[PDB]
Formats: structure tokens, sequence, C-alpha cells
DNA sequence: GGTGGTGTGGTTGG
């Protein structure tokens, strides 16, 4: 499969965890 | 974990809880990296000025787990240890250089929505995201406050806890302490200047820092809790293992123990 | 309870 770091509750399913937003506005701001 | 908060079910699917047979506690957090081999520090496992030097017949692991404290019946997992790997350039003399062990399960584990491993970055990814004022995220079940002690009961959370931190720069990181730090650490945590809070603490050790790619939506683990100076007091950072620095080590334990 | 506190469960049986 090679779905390392692809969680099954969250990315495998299109769901954005509550606080991940964050993270990424990071690598902009 | 102090300032965080609770994990949501599923979120850090490769969290691993290093487990003492006798007595029964919490040990450390750890990491599952493939179906047979988990990441954590190697202070977790050996320390000389505590007394610490666990064999494997010592410990389990217990894995895809939420509560703290109850076994979570049909949810997680439990192995137990073929074999431990430390560092053979561990530093726990002096500043826990190269703070870092893998774990080698007796079998395999079979993944679930709860449990499933993290990426280890390439060198491109650690270039690309191992960057001053990027966000990681750390998650763990240890003290959610420096604890003043001895006791603890209510210092302790009842549900995994997460906080994102960012990555400082070098020179700041080494401003912050007189404990010599080396290229095998990185440091993280607000500035003062910043406002936010959070950190890890004690019992959160051996736990991962993660960061999530722009460019492929996976998670890499980039950094192992390591120590610190109390917890969340301002103009400290925590210290983290520089997972990409050491990935040669871990590469060559797989490659030649592994399954 | 079982290596918490409530469920016609829950991140899971009875
Ligand atoms: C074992 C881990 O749970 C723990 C993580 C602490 C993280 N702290 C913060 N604020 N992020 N690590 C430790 O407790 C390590 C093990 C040895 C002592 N130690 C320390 O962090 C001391 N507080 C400082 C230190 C002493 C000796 C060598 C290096 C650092
Ligand atoms: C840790 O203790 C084990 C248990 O026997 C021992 O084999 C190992 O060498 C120890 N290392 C140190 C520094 O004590
Ligand atoms: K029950
Ligand atoms: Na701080």
């Amino acid at each position: 499969e090679a779905d390392c770091g692809l969680r099954p509750l969250f990315e495998k399913k299109s769901l954005e965890d509550k606080t991940e937003r964050e993270l990424l506005e990071s690598y902009i701001d | 974990i102090v300032e965080g908060s609770d994990a949501e079910i599923g979120m850090s699917p490769w969290q691993v809880m290093l487990f003492r047979k006798s007595p029964q506690e919490l040990l450390c957090g750890a990491s599952l990296i493939s179906d047979r081999w988990v990441l954590t520090a190697a202070h977790c496992l050996l320390y000389p000025p505590w007394d610490k030097n666990f064999t494997e017949n010592d410990l389990l692991v217990r894995i895809g787990k939420h509560s703290r404290t109850r076994y979570e019946r049909n949810i997680e997992k439990i192995s137990m240890l073929e074999k431990i790997y430390i560092h053979p350039r561990y530093n726990w003399r002096e500043n826990l250089d190269r703070d870092i062990a893998l774990m080698k399960l007796k079998k395999p584990v079979a993944f679930s929505d709860y449990i499933h491993p993290v990426c280890l970055p390439d060198r491109e990814t650690a270039a690309s995201l191992l960057q001053a004022g990027y966000k990681g995220r750390v998650t763990g079940w240890g003290n959610l406050k420096e604890t003043w002690t001895a006791n603890v009961g209510k210092g302790q959370p009842s549900v995994l806890q997460v906080v994102n931190l960012p990555i400082v720069e070098r020179p700041v990181c080494k401003d912050s302490t007189r404990i010599r730090i080396t290229d095998n650490m990185f440091c993280a945590g607000y500035k003062p200047d910043e406002g936010k809070r959070g950190d890890a603490c004690e019992g959160d050790s051996g736990g991962p820092f993660v960061m999530k790619s722009p460019f492929n939506n996976r998670w890499y683990q980039m950094g192992i809790v390591s120590w610190g100076e109390g917890c969340d007091r301002d103009g400290k950072y925590g210290f983290y293992t520089h997972v990409f620095r050491l990935k040669k080590w871990i590469q060559k334990v797989i490659d030649q123990f592994g399954e």
C-alpha cells in the first residue's frame, strides 16, 4: 500500500482534524 | 503536554505508549514506523542516573490508545519486544545526545483505524520542513505542567494530549540553555514575545514531533521528545531528537535486524 | 470489573 502518514480517519476520508490548518498556515506566515 | 488539548480519535495513530510490566506504569511515548518497529527516546530505556536500564522483558508497547489509564478493549493492541537497539553513541552522561532507540516487536501488528505508521523524512523533506517558524505537532500522556511535586495525579491527563509548536532558530535554542546542544537536536516552542504557550513535559519522552507535508498530505516524524528544563517556562524551549540526522543509523538497524 | 464511569456505548461486549 505505501500509505505511511495517511490517517484512516482523516486523510483517507478527506476529513481535516481540528488544528492541522495551523500547521499549513505556518508554512505561509 | 502543557497547554495542549485532548487529541481527537485517530488523530495520531502512530502514537505508542511504552508500559512497564511491573509495577504497572506509563514509562514514555513512542511511535510506530512500520508493522514491526517502534521508535522512542533512548533515555526511556537507559538512564543510569535514575537507575533505569530496561530489558525487553520488562516492557510492553501499547498501540492505538486514547485513554491514558484504561485498557481500551477492543481498540488497543499490546505487543511484546523482540529486541531493543539503543544508539551506540547515546550520551546519557552529558546532554542526551542521540537520544534515540528502536524496539522490534515480537510479531507484526495489523493496522486499523487507530493504528497506522508515520513516515520518516528523507533529505529533501527534512530540508524543506525543518525550518524555523514552521510548526509541528507533539503528542503524549505526560504531565500537564511542570510538577511541584511529589505525588502527581491531577497533573496527568485522562486522554492523549496534542500541541502544535513552532520550530525555533538554532542560535535561540543554543542561547536558551547551558546544556550543550548538538546537531542531533532541534528545539521548538513559542518565544515569550509570541504570546501563545505550550511544551512537552516529563512522561512525553519518546513521543513524536510530526509535520504534515503540504506537497503530499503525509505526516512525517521529524523529532522525538527528548529533554527540557522545567516545562513551558518562558525563555525555554523543548528539545527533540533530530530524526533525519540519525536516519542512517535507523536504516542500518532495520536493514540488518528487520521483518 | 476487567492489568472509568456510565451503555440499549464508547475509540469496544456483556
Ligand atoms: C524522559 C522524557 O520524558 C523527558 C522529556 C522532558 C521534556 N521537557 C520539556 N520541557 N519539553 N526527558 C527528561 O526528563 C530528560 C531525561 C534526563 C533528564 N531530562 C531532562 O529533560 C532534564 N530536565 C534536563 C537534562 C538533564 C541531563 C541531560 C540532558 C537534559
Ligand atoms: C543496562 O542494564 C543491562 C541489564 O543487564 C545491561 O546488560 C547493560 O549493559 C546495561 N548498561 C549500562 C550502562 O548499565
Ligand atoms: K465497560
Ligand atoms: Na517556553
